[PDB]
C-alpha cells in the first residue's frame, strides 16, 4: 500500500527535523496520523507519498485526463488517497470514497473587532437618542408651564427666566430665584427628581461602559451579511467557492453572486493567504469565505487578528478515497466509523486545531488595566463649549448693533 | 420494470401524514422531506415506488441475544422491503450489514435552551436600587426634618421669621435634591437641622448612583453560555438528556474530559436530569426559565425552534459529527445509482432547499432576524410619567388659585 | 378660629394615642413564613410581641417570642445586642405613645390657667418627640426583620403605627401656631 | 492474600447496590482500588475482608495486647493491611510498613466565610476613618482661615457663618454668601476641590463594594490563629491531635494547648461529626484541627459550608502494612512507587475528593445578581438624623431659657 | 566498634560550609540541617562517623549504556560508603537498588512569583483617571470662558455690571465645582456661555467619576493565581522550569490534563522559558516583575523566599508528593535503626524544629505575618497638600493686603 | 494710565503673533518613536507640517507627512475625515495669528482716528477669537495624534503657542478696559 497526499497544513506539514533522522516522520499532519490509524485497523504497510503536481484531482475538458491525486488512483500509480479531498459526483464515478472523517463546509471570516475608535458625540452613549430628544422636550415642557402658572397665578418667572431656571435644575448649579406659589414650587421639586435620576443613570452607565468592554461582530450570519452592503465579500478567484455561487439558485447567494460581479475593486483574489490579508488590514471591511477548517486553523494562528462568525453555507465532507475494485475500500469504511465512534478524530480534531492554539482559549484574559480617559473621548464637548461662545459673541454684536440703530 | 418497497418512518417533519388521510390514497398520502427527496431519487433513478411505513415504529438496532434486527435494517437485511429513505442514522454495525449511501444531511449533538424573552425593564425600575422602605422612611423623615425646622425656627416670641412650614418643606425638598433655595437657617438649630439632613441626602444619593452602577455593570458581564465549556465549568444550570438512546452512549463511551463531566454530573444527577421523550425535555427546559439545558439531535432543535410556541433557542456548534443516509440491501443494484443521485441533488443544492422549505418556510415562528446597551426610554419612563402627573397637578392648582381669590 | 384648632389638637392627640395603643396590642403587623408551623414554612400574621400562626390545627393559637434565638455576650456583645435589646423592649413606639398622651394632657389643661402659653409649646414639643420615637421604632423593626427568595408583607397595625406619627406631626404644627399667636395676642 | 481495611469514607464505603451481584463490588473506596492495582502488579488473589473491631490498630498497655488491624497482622488472620492507617514507631517496631501513598497533616477547617450582616455606620466603610478624621480636620481649619483671613482683610464671614459656608460647600448644597476678597475666594476654590474629589471617591469605591463582593478569611496559618482568642479551637478528643499537642515543646503548639486546657466550654469532642457541626452552627466562631485529607473531603461534600485553610502543623503518611517477613512487602513497596510515579495515586485523589465533588470548582458561580440596598444598610444615618433633630430642638429650649432668664 | 562513612552533598541549607572553612577540620568543619540530623541519628543509633562528601558533586543517577551510577548511591552500591545523609529523593529506580528510609522531609513541585510588592499609590493619583491634556484644556477652557463672559457682559455702553473679570472667574469656578455664586447672568449671552459651561462640568464630573469607580472595581476583582489551573487557562504568565531534571520528567510523563497543558506550553516556548540552574530562574523571575512564574521543589522556594532580597513568593500547595530520606546499602545493619530513629525524632517534633532553624530563625528576611480596599490616606494625599498650600497662599495674599491699603 | 494700557495691548498683540507664528514654522511640537527612522522605532522631534529625524545617518534630513495614510471616501466619509483635513491644514492657527495680527492693527490704527471707540472693540473680539481658535487647534492636534505602552512629550513650540493664547486674552481683557474707560470718558 502506498499512501498519496498533499502539502496543507495541518493536514500536511514536513516536520521540524526532516534534514536529520527523517524515516517516515519527515511527514507531519492530520492526515499522517489518520493514515497510521486506519492502516493498522486494517494492517497493511504505507510509506508516505507526495503527489508531484500538487493539483488537487480534476479532468481536462479539451483532454478528457485527470490532473492530481486522481489521476494517481485511477492510474495505479497510488492504492489509496489521504488528503483534505472533498467527495463530489465526478470523482466518484471513478473512485469509491469512504463516509466522511470530517464534515465541514463554506464559512464566514472577518477582523476581530476591536476597541472602536472614539468619536466626538460619544459622551451621548450611555443615552439613547430618544433620551435626550425626550429631555429637551420636557425641559420645553417644563419652563412652559412654569411661566403659564406664574404669570396667571403670582404669589419674575417670565419664559426666559422660566428656562434660565429649568436649566440650572438641570445642572444641579442652583437658582437665582425660587418659586414662591404652591404651582411652581410642584414644578420645580417634579424637575428637580427628574434631573437627579438622570444624572444618575448617566453616571452610572458610564460607568458600566468603562467597566467592562463588549464589542460585538457587526454580522452574526450570512443573509445578515447581504443585507447591507458596507462590507465586502471575498473568493478564491478559482474555488469551489465560486462556482458554487454561480451555479446557485438561492435568493441569497444569487444576490451575493451579483454583487461580487457588479463590484469593484476586484473582490476575488489569486490567493487565500491574500484574502486573509486584506481582511487582517481591511478593518472589518473585508470579509472572505473560504472553507470552515482552514477558517479555524488560522483564527488559532498569530496574530490571532480573524475569528470565525455564522454557520456554514453548505455541507462537505473530505473523504479518503481507492481504486475502484480495491478490497481496501470496505476495511477503510469500516475504519473512519470506527474512530468517529471511539472518538480518535475529534482528539485529532482538538490536537491540530485546539491545541497548538498559537492563541489562547476564547477568552484567554479579562479585566484589562482601564485607561484613562483620553481628550478623544469629551472633545465633542469642548467643541460644543467653543461654538457656544462664538455664539454668544454673535448674539452680543447683534444686540449691539440693534439698539445702537 | 416493477416497483420497490421504500421504508420510512413518521417522524416529523421528515416524513408526516397529510392533512386528511382519509381522502388520498398511495404514495400521494403522505408528505414530507424523505417523500420528496424518494421523489427526485426515483427521477434520478428511473423507478416506480409503493410507499411504505415500519411497522414496529423504530429504527434499526439488534437484540442482542436474538441477534435480530429490530426496524427498517431488519425491513432491508430479511427482504422484506428494497429501500430505506429516513433519519437513518450511519452506524458501524449498521454499515456492517446494509449500503448507506453518502450522506444527505449532517448533524450533531447539540444544545437546546430558553429562548432568551425580550426584557420587560418595568415601569418604576429607577427605584429598584433603593428598597421601597428606604424611599417611605425617607418620605417621612423629610416630614419630621421640616416640622422640626418650622418649630425651631418660629417657637421664640423674640421673631414675634421667613421659615414657615411652607419654606421648610420647600428647603428640605431642595436639600434632597442637591439644589438648594434661596433662604438658608440663621440660627443654630436651623443649622444643625440643615447640616444632618445634608450629610443624610449626600450619602443616599451616592447610595443611589452606586448600586445603580453596580447592576447596570453585573447585568453588562452576563456571558451566555453559547458553548459546552461554558455549560460544562458552571453548575448552577441543568444540562440533561434522554435516559436511554445514542446521547447517553456518547457521553458513556466519551475519552474527552468535557463529556466525561457531563456524564458524572448526570449520573450525580439530582433530581434525574434524564427524561423520557424529547416532548418531556421540551417542557421541561421551557417552565424551568432557564435553569435546564437539552441534549439533542441538532435537527430536532431546529425545527422546535421553529415551532408554536417559539419559545426555545438553540446555542453552539454541534458537540460531535454524523450523518443520515440513504440505505439499500448489501449486494443490491441501487447503491450505485441512488449514491450518485445523493451527490448530484446536494451539489444543485435541492436539498438545502427543501431543508429550508420544510423547517423555515413552513415555519410557524417566521423570525429570521442591538446589543446597545444604552438605557432606553423604558428604563426611565416612570420618572416620565411623575413628571407630566406634576405639570398637570400644578395647572390645576392653578386654576384652583384663579378660581380662589375672588376677593 | 383658636378654639377649633384647639379642638382638633386635642382630637387628633387622643386619635393617635389609640392608633398607637392598638397598633402595638394587635400582632397584625407582618406576613410571612416562619417555619415555626407545620418546607419554607408556614403562613403567619405575626407581631411586635407575639407572632402567631393561621394554618393547620395551630390556627388561633400562638405564642410569644425569643428575641435571643442563638448566642452573645449578655453584658456587652455588640450593637447587634442592643438592637435586639430595643426590639424586644420597644420602648420606642411605647414612648410615643407615652409623650402623645402627655401632649393631650398639657393642651386639656391649657384650657384651665389660660394665663399660661408655655403649655401649648411643650405639648407641640412632646408630640415631635413621639413622632422621631416612632420612625425610630419603625427602622429598628425593619432593620431587626431581617434574616441577613423569600416573601413578606405588612399589616394595618404597621399603618396605624404610620398614622399616628403623621397626626402627631400635624398636632404639633397645629400647637405651635397656637403658641404664636397667643403670644402675638401680647401686643 | 486476604486484605484488611476499615470503613472510612472514601477510603471505604459499601457500594449503593451491594444487596444485589455484591460480588467483591460489595465494598468500594479508595482503598479498594488502590489494593487492586497493587494485587495486579504483585500477581495476588485478594478477597477483600474488614476487621470485626472497627477500633485502629493500637496496644492496650495493662494487656499487652494488640487492637486492630495490627493484632491481624501480627496474629495471621490477615495477610495484610490496606487502609489509611499512619506510619508510626510503634507500630512499625512490630510489622512492616511501605513508603507512602498518601502525605498529609493536621490542618484547619472554618465556616466558609459568607457575607456579613451589614452594620450601622457601614456607610463609612468606603473611606477610612483617618480620611474622615483629616476631613474633620481641614474643615475646621478652613473654616478659621476664612474667619481670620476676612477679619483681618474685609472687602459678614464669622466663626459661625464660616463654619457654615464650609459644611454647605462640602455637600454640594450651595452658599448664602459667597468671599469677595481674593484670599477667601483662593481658599473656598480650594475646599471646593477637595469636597469634589472626595466625593467622586467615596461613590466610585461604594460602587465597587457593591459590585465585587471579596469576603476574605479572618485567618491564614495557625499561627495568626493563635495570636488572638475571639475564635476557638477543636480537637477529637481521643485522637492523635491531642497527644500530638501535648507532647509537643514549640511555643504556638504549646500555647494552644494552654488555651484548650484553660477554656471554657469544652472545646473538644467525642466525634469529628460533632466538631464539624459546631463550625458549621458557630458562625466563624469555631476552628476545628483534624486530618488533611478528611477536611478535604469534608469541604467537596454539600453543604458546601466549610473550607481548608492554611498549611499544615505536620507531616505524617499513611502506609500499607505487611507482617515482619513475608515477601509481599517488598512487591508492595515498588508498587506504591510505581502507582506515584506514573500518576495512579494523584488521579485517584482527583476521583474520590475533586471529581464526586456535590460542591463545584473553586468559584462555580461569579456575579451574583445584585441585592437592592435594604434599610440595614443605611440605618445609621437614619438614627444620627434623628439624633441631629433631637438635639437641634433641645439646644432652642436651652438657648429660650437662657435668653428670658 | 567503627566509624562510618557518611556521604552528603554541599546544596544549602542541608550542608554547608562553615563561617571559616580553614580553622576547623573533620565533621565539626560544616554545618546545616543534614550534619545535625546525622548527630542525632548516631546519638540514638550509638556510632561515630567520619563525614564525608560526594566528589562528583552529584546525586544518584545511572548512564545507561555504562549502567553504573553517578554519585551517592554509586558512593553506597559499590561499598565506598555506608550511609548517606542529604536531599536523596525516594524513587524507583534508587529503591531497586538500595534500603531508603521513612521520609524525614515531605515536599513537592511549587510555584515561585515576585513577591507582590506594597503598592506605592502616588501622590496626585487623583488626577489619573483623567489625562493631564484635558486637565490643562479645562484650565484654557476655564480662562477662555472667564474672559468671554466678561467681555459680552461689560462691552456696551448702556450700562456705562456686577461681571467683571474677577467675578468672571469667581462664576467659572464655582460652576465647575458645582457649587454656585451669587451672582448670576441675565443677558442672553451670558446665559449662553453658562449653560454651555455647565454642560462641559456635568460630562466632565461624571467621567472623572464613572473612570474612577472602573478604575477602582478592576483593582478589585483582580484574582493572583494561587493554584496551577489558574495558571494552566491563562496564558500571559511565563511558567518555566529548569532545562532537564526531574520536573521536565514529570511534565513528560504526565497523564493529566493540567501538566500536559503545561508540558505543550513549555515546548511551544517562544522565548525559552527553561532555564538551567536556579540561580537563572531566580534572576528572571525576579526581574519579569511577575510575567513569569518558576517550579521548582517547594523547599528551595521557602530558603529563596527567606533570603536577601526577599522579593519572591510562594503560591499554592505542592502540585506531586515526594520524600526525601536516609539510605543505605542493601543489606546492611543500619536499615532497622535508622527508620526507628527518623521516626521518633519525627514524632518527637526534632524535625520541626530545625526546619524552622534552618529556614526561618536563619531567615534574613524575618518576615512572617490588611484586604480592607477602603481609600487610604496615600490614595488622596496630593488633594490635601494642595489644600494646605491653598490656605497658606490665602495667609500669605491676606498680610500683603494688610500691609497695602497703607493710605 | 491709557498710553501705557495701549502700548501694553500692541506689544502683547505683536509677541503672540510672533510666537504663533515661530511656533507654526518650528516643527518642534512632539517628540516620539516613528518607525520612519532605522524595533519601536528610531527618536523623532515632529511638527505641524513635516514629521523630522534625530537618529542614524538621516539625522538632519525630513520630509512633509501625508495625513491621509489609509484609504477613506474623499467627497464625504466621516468626521474623521474632515478632523484630518483640518489638522492637515492647520487652518485654526492659522486663523489665530491673522486675527492677532489683524487686532495689532486695529488697536494702532486707533492712536490716529482717536475719535472712534469701536476700534479697540473689535481689537479685543479678535483677540478673543485668536484664543479659541488657538485652543480648538491643539485640541483637534492631540486628537489627530492618537493612535487608537509608547511615550512622547511636547516640544517650546507648542508651549509658544500656549503663551500666544494667553497673551490673546489678556490684550482682550486689556482692550476692553481701554474701550470701557473711554466710553467713560464720554459723560
Ligand atoms: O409605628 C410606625 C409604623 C410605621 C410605618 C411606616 C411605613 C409606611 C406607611 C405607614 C402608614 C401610612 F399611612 C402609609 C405608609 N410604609 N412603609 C414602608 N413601605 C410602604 C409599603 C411597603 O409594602 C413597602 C415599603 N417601609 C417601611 C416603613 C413604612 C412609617 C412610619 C411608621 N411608624
Amino acid at each position: 500500500v502506498v499512501v498519496t497526499t498533499i502539502l496543507e497544513s495541518p493536514y500536511v506539514m514536513m516536520k521540524k527535523n526532516h534534514e536529520m533522522l527523517e524515516g517516515n516522520e519527515r511527514y507531519e499532519g492530520y492526515c499522517v496520523d489518520l493514515a497510521a490509524e486506519i492502516a493498522k485497523h486494517c494492517g497493511f504497510k504505507y510509506k508516505l507519498t507526495i503527489v508531484g503536481d500538487g493539483k488537487y484531482g480534476a479532468r481536462d475538458a479539451d483532454t478528457k485526463i485527470w490532473n492530481g491525486m486522481v489521476g494517481e488512483l485511477v492510474y495505479g500509480k497510488a492504492d489509496i488517497a489521504i488528503a483534505p479531498l472533498t467527495i463530489t459526483l465526478v470523482r466518484e464515478e471513478v473512485i469509491d470514497f469512504s463516509k466522511p472523517f470530517m464534515s465541514l463546509g463554506i464559512s464566514i471570516m472577518i477582523k476581530k473587532p476591536q476597541k472602536s475608535k472614539p468619536g466626538v458625540f460619544s459622551f451621548l452613549d450611555p443615552l439613547a437618542y430618544e433620551i435626550w430628544m425626550c429631555i429637551v422636550f420636557a425641559y420645553i415642557g417644563v419652563s412652559v408651564v412654569l411661566f403659564l402658572v406664574s404669570r396667571f397665578s403670582p404669589y419674575e418667572f417670565g419664559i426666559f427666566n422660566s428656562l434660565w431656571f429649568s436649566l440650572g435644575a438641570f445642572m444641579r448649579q442652583g437658582c437665582d430665584i425660587s418659586p414662591r406659589s404652591l404651582s411652581g414650587r410642584i414644578v420645580g421639586g417634579v424637575w428637580w427628581f427628574f434631573t437627579l435620576i438622570i444624572i444618575s443613570s448617566y453616571t452610572a452607565n458610564l460607568a458600566a461602559f468603562l467597566t467592562v468592554e463588549r464589542m460585538v461582530s457587526p454580522i452574526e450570519s450570512a443573509e445578515d451579511l447581504s443585507k447591507q452592503t458596507e462590507i465586502a465579500y471575498g473568493t478564491l478567484d478559482s474555488g469551489s467557492t465560486k462556482e458554487f455561487f454561480r451555479r446557485s439558485k438561492i435568493a441569497v447567494f444569487d444576490k451575493m453572486w451579483t454583487y461580487m460581479r457588479s463590484a469593484e475593486p476586484s473582490v476575488f483574489v489569486r490567493t487565500t493567504a491574500e484574502g486573509v490579508a486584506r481582511v487582517r488590514k481591511s478593518k472589518g471591511k473585508y470579509a472572505y469565505l473560504l472553507e470552515s477548517t482552514m477558517n479555524e486553523y488560522i483564527e488559532q494562528r498569530k496574530p490571532c487578528d480573524t475569528m470565525k462568525v455564522g454557520g456554514n453555507l453548505d455541507s462537505k465532507g473530505y473523504g479518503i478515497a481507492t481504486p475502484k475494485g480495491s478490497s481496501l475500500g470496505t476495511p477503510v469504511n469500516l475504519a473512519v466509523l470506527k474512530l468517529s465512534e471511539q472518538g480518535v478524530l475529534d482528539k485529532l480534531k482538538n490536537k491540530w486545531w485546539y491545541d497548538k492554539g498559537e492563541c489562547g482559549a476564547k477568552d484567554s484574559g479579562s479585566k484589562e488595566k482601564t485607561s484613562a480617559l483620553s481628550l478623544s473621548n469629551v472633545a465633542g464637548v469642548f467643541y460644543i463649549l467653543v461654538g457656544g461662545l462664538g455664539l454668544a459673541m454673535l448674539v452680543a454684536l447683534i444686540e449691539f448693533c440693534y439698539k445702537s440703530r | 420494470n416493477r416497483t420497490y418497497i421504500v421504508t420510512t418512518i413518521l417522524e416529523d417533519p421528515y416524513v408526516m401524514l397529510k392533512k386528511n388521510a382519509n381522502q388520498f390514497e398511495g404514495n400521494d398520502r403522505y408528505e414530507g422531506y424523505c417523500v420528496e427527496l424518494a421523489a427526485e431519487i426515483a427521477k434520478h433513478v428511473g423507478y416506480s415506488y409503493r410507499l411504505e411505513i415500519v411497522s414496529d415504529g423504530k429504527y434499526g438496532a439488534r437484540d442482542p441475544d436474538t441477534k435480530a434486527w429490530n426496524g427498517m435494517v431488519g425491513e432491508l437485511v430479511y427482504g422484506r422491503a428494497d429501500v430505506a429513505v429516513a433519519p437513518l442514522t450511519i452506524t458501524l454495525v449498521r454499515e456492517e450489514v446494509i449500503d448507506f449511501s453518502k450522506p444527505f444531511m449532517s448533524l450533531g449533538i447539540s444544545i437546546m435552551i430558553k429562548k432568551p424573552q425580550k426584557s420587560k425593564p418595568g415601569v418604576f425600575s429607577f427605584l429598584d436600587p433603593l428598597a421601597y422602605e428606604i424611599w417611605m422612611c425617607i418620605v417621612f423623615a423629610y416630614i419630621g426634618v421640616s416640622v422640626v425646622l418650622f418649630l425651631v425656627s418660629r417657637f421664640s416670641p423674640y421673631e414675634w421669621n421667613e421659615f414657615g412650614i411652607f419654606n421648610s418643606l420647600w428647603f428640605s425638598l431642595g436639600a434632597f435634591m442637591q439644589q438648594g433655595c434661596d433662604i438658608s437657617p440663621r440660627s443654630l438649630s436651623g443649622r444643625i437641622v440643615g447640616g444632618v439632613w445634608w450629610f443624610f441626602t449626600l450619602i443616599i444619593i451616592s447610595s443611589y448612583t452606586a448600586n445603580l452602577a453596580a447592576f447596570l455593570t453585573v447585568e453588562r458581564m452576563v456571558s451566555p453560555i453559547e458553548s459546552a465549556e461554558d455549560l460544562a465549568k458552571q453548575t448552577e444550570i441543568a444540562y440533561g438528556t434522554l435516559e436511554a438512546g445514542s446521547t447517553k452512549e456518547f457521553f458513556r463511551r466519551s475519552k474527552i474530559a468535557v463529556f466525561e463531566k457531563m456524564w458524572t454530573y448526570m449520573k450525580s444527577a439530582e433530581p434525574s436530569v434524564f427524561v423520557r421523550t424529547t416532548e418531556e425535555g421540551m417542557i421541561r427546559v421551557r417552565k424551568s426559565k432557564g435553569k435546564y439545558a437539552y441534549l439533542l439531535e441538532s435537527t430536532m432543535n431546529e425545527y422546535i425552534e421553529q415551532r408554536k410556541p417559539c419559545d426555545t433557542m438553540k446555542v453552539g456548534g454541534n458537540l460531535d459529527s454524523k450523518g443520515y443516509g440513504i440505505a439499500t440491501p448489501k449486494g443490491s443494484a441501487l447503491r450505485g445509482p441512488v449514491n450518485l443521485a445523493v451527490l448530484k441533488l446536494s451539489e444543485q443544492g435541492v436539498l438545502d432547499k427543501l431543508k429550508s422549505k420544510w423547517w423555515y418556510d413552513k415555519g410557524e415562528c417566521g423570525s429570521k432576524d442591538d446589543k446597545t446597551s444604552a438605557l432606553s426610554l423604558s428604563n426611565v419612563a416612570g420618572v416620565f410619567y411623575i413628571l407630566i402627573g406634576g405639570l398637570g397637578l400644578a395647572m390645576l392648582v392653578a386654576l384652583i388659585e384663579f378660581c380662589y381669590k375672588s376677593r | 378660629e383658636k378654639g377649633v384648632q384647639v379642638l382638633l389638637t386635642t382630637i387628633g392627640a387622643f386619635a393617635a394615642f389609640g392608633l398607637m395603643t392598638i397598633a402595638i396590642s394587635t400582632d397584625y403587623w407582618l406576613y410571612t413564613r416562619a417555619l415555626i408551623c407545620n418546607d419554607p414554612g408556614g403562613l403567619t400574621h405575626s407581631g411586635l410581641w407575639r407572632i402567631c400562626c393561621l394554618e393547620g390545627l395551630k390556627r388561633g393559637v400562638c405564642v410569644k417570642i425569643n428575641h435571643f434565638p442563638e448566642d452573645t455576650d449578655y453584658d456587652h456583645d455588640s450593637a447587634e445586642y442592643l438592637l435586639r435589646v430595643v426590639r424586644a423592649s420597644s420602648i420606642f413606639p411605647i414612648l410615643s405613645a407615652i409623650l402623645l398622651l402627655l401632649g393631650g394632657v398639657c393642651v386639656a389643661a391649657s384650657r384651665v390657667y389660660k394665663s399660661k402659653r408655655n403649655i401649648i409649646l411643650g405639648a407641640g414639643i412632646l408630640f415631635v418627640a413621639a413622632g422621631l420615637s416612632n420612625i425610630i421604632g419603625v427602622i429598628v423593626y425593619i432593620s431587626a426583620n431581617a434574616g441577613e427568595k423569600n416573601h413578606y408583607s405588612y399589616g394595618w397595625s404597621f399603618y396605624f403605627g404610620g398614622l399616628s406619627f403623621i397626626l402627631a406631626e400635624v398636632i404639633g404644627v397645629l400647637a405651635v401656631n397656637i403658641y404664636i399667636e397667643r403670644s402675638r395676642e401680647a401686643h
